């Protein structure tokens, strides 16, 4: 009967589980927010270095003036045409897969 | 759980048993002193049965059954200690002393069995609000039918040794009579004078060509068949019938001789084939014993096990547990000479275990030489309807229960293919049956036993599982039985059967062969118990001193070792587990506090880092805006204006194309989700 | 397990705070270098600016369009790779 093995109040076991699950959720939120902020810091660092390189190139050009864009535009036009064609080629494949699925669905309803 | 115990106490105190005790005293008072001494050799009997939750008790003086509805005793009815007793009167009473009552498989007939005759009582119809006999009439006349009466009246030396019902629930009830002439006689309740089948148990290998009046020379030589019992319905071995493609099924009847010799016979009442009813054996017993397993065999029980397990009981209290083995076809290399071209595959008996019952309580006397008065008595075996590997033994001095603890391992081994050496090693690991002395009616040597007059096991969903015993002094003893040979341990509060924790138990605990619970169960395993002691109510002396002190010493030792010491060990283990769980809970609460503080600190550091990042971004935007102003102040061709228009037009085309690609991707992911829903 | 993951996130957060402090220091150094250059260009103009400013705006727009076209070309490649893997 004198051996009472009261292993806590089933209440303390439920509370510990709820607190553990709450701490786990909070650690996931801290992880997500820290990962997001790390992304923003990395993007801002890149933008600052590109900003410094742009200032340095302008300063170097100004120094040389006191002592290209067409090729880049052709490359941008080429890349845009490539993206348009690749989107069309994927759309044409999806249209063919869609037509085949419609035919098979008609064949399965015609028995 | 609490509603189950009320009817057992109410039955033990029932007015019926007080009334039977009063009549027994009135009859004992009328008997002369010489008849009182012969009447004190009270024989073992079985004068009770249970039908649909009514207890039927045979009264030999009234030639009637008293019926007690056990389910009505469970209802705390504030009103009259007589609501539910009925009396079933024999229309023609037995002319012989009834020693046994047998309920038919169809539950419509009761055989009243004595050494000088058999009579069958037809059970009356149940009707009315309570499902009582003949609608609740206090006294019901029951039709009685004498079986084979002329044979017992004409043959005064003939004794009925045993009667058994043919084990069919679907056929008309047939009664098999084993008599002291070594003849089995099968009777149908439609023809009471002519046996349906007569089977001589004498080996018919004396073909001397004279038809008439062969006395069984075996019965005259002292070889008498003492007991028989049916095994479950079995397919006949290949060879028991030339050329039928149909698996013929028959009941195996095992037949025990006083010599321990066991025979087998297949009985089917529907088919009179020459092979169905041939006596087979004696069945060879293995291993060979020096005493051939004794010469005082008194009872046989087939357990409804696969393979069949036969229990053979001796008057000395030995119980042999025999596994029935199928006969082998002799592999073709020891053809040395049997000229009998009928290979009947004779099954063998493997004696797996032998057990001695404590028929009388053994006292340690310091005189190892005071004549073991071998307290021999006939044992009656009773199948347990709830546990097929358990049975009960009743004898003049008490009741035992025997549970075959190796049965489930034998079943596992025989279900394992020929390559499982581990299952054979697990079966060969010494495991004794469990014997429990439940009731002792001869607790002291100076006391006469109180013989068991009736024994039954209730298996009912409402009443639960309970043993009923009635003694020769009409003491009703009711005991709850477990549904298993070993009670399942109550689940530990820590046995969460979470089938979702593949928690890698650290390999250091894998070397403890078995869960710690099996080890503790091993320590708490009992080999003996103190029986319930019946104080036989022979008013006229207090019992005696040395033998009394030895009996008390033995009983106290069993209580110390099997109860107190095991309870103390279990309490220490529970307390150790509770202390460990408290310390583990405290550590987990501290870790949870630490993790909450670390989460708070990490949150505050993330907030401070986010503030610094926004300040750094604002300063960078200000620097960019200052750079844009300086660049504008420094700035303040027709081909560059046209290239700027063309670049702005291509950027608008790229934004349109990016929107079209995003629209195509959304249509593809919608089609993929529709194709996944079309393949379920 | 959660405690071990939280300690990794704290180490990564401490590294991010150090990289932010470093970027803020570099932004300040760049602002301190740009301020006198912006002043010197303004003083010289006080002794073509619109054409240079329009040219700078045009080049920044062209760079932004090229960066968008490269991203769109990558996104189209990923959509094609996802479609080819889903048609496996």
């Amino acid at each position: 009967s004198r051996a009472c093995f009261q292993v806590g109040s089933e209440e303390e076991k439920r509370q510990l589980r709820t607190e553990s699950d709450g701490l786990h959720s909070f650690f996931l939120e801290i992880k997500e927010t820290t990962e997001s902020l790390r992304g923003e810091f990395s993007a801002m660092k890149i933008k600052n270095l590109e900003g410094f390189a742009s200032i340095e190139d302008v300063q170097q050009r100004n120094k040389l003036k006191q002592d290209k864009s067409e090729t880049q535009m052709q490359e941008i036009r080429r890349l845009n045409q490539y993206v348009k064609n690749a989107v069309q080629d994927v759309n044409d494949v999806l249209d063919l897969e869609w037509d085949q699925y419609l035919e098979e669905k008609q064949k399965k309803k015609g028995i | 759980m609490a509603a189950g115990e009320h009817w057992q106490s109410a039955l033990s105190e029932h007015a019926l048993f007080s009334s039977l005790k009063e009549r027994l005293r009135d009859v004992e008072e009328l008997r002369e002193e010489g008849e009182r001494r012969a009447s004190k050799d009270k024989q073992l009997r079985n004068l009770l049965c249970v039908l649909d939750g009514d207890l039927l008790v045979w009264d030999a003086e009234e030639c009637a059954f008293h019926t007690v509805t056990l389910r009505s005793l469970s209802v705390e009815s504030t009103g009259s200690s007589s609501s539910g007793e009925q009396k079933l009167l024999c229309t023609n009473p037995p002319l012989f002393d009834v020693n046994e009552v047998l309920l038919s498989p169809t539950q419509h007939h009761v055989a009243l069995v004595g050494s000088k005759g058999v009579m069958v009582l037809e059970i009356p119809k149940r009707w009315g609000k309570k499902s009582e006999f003949e609608g609740g009439e206090k006294t019901v006349n029951c039709r009685t039918i004498p079986i084979a009466e002329r044979i017992f009246t004409s043959s005064t030396s003939l004794l009925l040794k045993q009667a058994i019902w043919y084990p069919s629930e679907t056929q008309e009830p047939h009664l098999i009579l084993l008599t002291s002439d070594n003849i089995l006689r099968l009777y149908n309740l439609q023809d009471l004078f002519t046996p349906v089948k007569v089977i001589s148990l004498s080996s018919a290998e004396e073909e001397t060509t004279l038809p008439h009046n062969g006395r069984s020379y075996k019965a005259s030589l002292g070889e008498t068949a003492v007991a028989c019992d049916f095994g479950p319905l079995a397919v006949l071995p290949k060879g028991f019938g030339q050329h039928s493609k149909e698996d013929t099924v028959a009941y195996p009847l095992y037949i025990l001789y006083e010599t321990g010799e066991t025979y087998l016979m297949y009985i089917d009442l529907q088919k009179s084939n020459i092979t169905v009813g041939k006596l087979l054996g004696p069945l060879p017993m293995y291993p060979a014993a020096e005493d051939n397993y004794g010469y005082d065999a008194c009872a046989l029980l087939c357990l409804p096990c696969v393979p069949n397990i036969i229990v053979i009981a001796t008057e000395s209290g030995l119980l042999y547990h025999c596994v029935v083995l199928e006969g082998e076809e002799d592999d073709e290399q020891t053809s040395n000479k049997s000229w009998n071209s009928s290979c009947d595959l004779i099954p063998s008996l493997y004696v797996f275990e032998c057990v001695e019952l404590e028929l009388a309580l053994k006292f340690a006397t310091e005189e190892e030489e005071s004549l073991e008065l071998d307290f021999a008595c006939p044992i009656k075996l009773h199948r347990d309807p709830i546990c097929p590997s358990r049975y009960h033994c009743t004898h003049v001095a008490g009741v035992h229960s025997v549970g075959l603890t190796w049965f489930n391992k034998l079943e596992k081994f025989l279900s394992s293919g020929e390559e499982d050496k581990d299952s054979l090693q697990e079966l060969a690991a010494e495991q004794k049956c469990l014997v429990e002395h439940i009731l002792c009616t001869k607790p002291l040597r100076c006391r006469l036993p109180s013989p068991i007059q009736g024994f039954w096991i209730i298996s009912d969903l409402f009443l639960g599982t309970s043993m009923i015993c009635i003694t020769c002094d009409f003491e009703c003893i009711v005991r709850p039985l477990l549904t298993t040979i070993r009670p399942p341990s109550p689940p530990l509060l820590c046995s969460q059967s979470d089938k979702s924790s593949t928690e890698i138990l650290p390999h250091v605990l894998a070397d403890v062969k078995g869960p710690f619970e099996e080890h503790i169960r091993g320590i708490l395993r009992r080999n003996s118990a103190n029986p319930l002691l019946l104080n036989s109510s022979s008013k006229d002396s207090s019992p005696p001193p040395e033998e009394c002190l030895q009996l008390l010493s033995r009983a106290t030792q069993v209580f110390r070792e099997e109860y107190l010491l095991k309870q103390d060990l279990a309490n220490e283990e529970i307390q150790r587990r509770v202390k460990l769980l408290i310390a583990q809970k405290e550590k987990q609460l501290e870790d949870l506090r630490y993790c909450r503080e670390e989460r708070k600190s990490l949150t505050e550091t993330a907030e401070r880092l986010a503030e610094k990042f926004e300040e750094a971004k604002e300063k960078q935007e200000d620097l960019i805006n200052r750079l844009k102003r300086i660049l504008r102040s420094f700035h303040t061709s027709e081909s560059e204006r046209d290239m700027k228009k063309e670049l702005q037009a291509t950027n608008q085309q790229l934004q349109q194309l990016g929107n079209s690609i995003n629209q195509v991707n959304r249509k593809m992911s919608y089609q993929e989700k529709q194709m996944e829903k079309g393949k379920s | 397990t959660l405690h071990r993951e939280m300690e990794k996130v704290k180490l990564d957060q401490k590294r991010l705070d150090q990289e932010l402090d470093f970027i803020l220091s570099q932004q300040k150094e760049l602002e301190d270098l740009l301020t006198p250059l912006e002043e010197s260009v303004k003083e010289q103009s006080g002794t073509l600016q619109h054409a240079d400013e329009e040219r700078e705006k045009t080049y920044k727009l062209a760079e932004n369009i090229d960066a968008q076209l490269k991203r769109m070309a990558q996104d189209l490649k990923e959509v094609i790779e996802h479609l080819n893997t889903s048609a496996g």
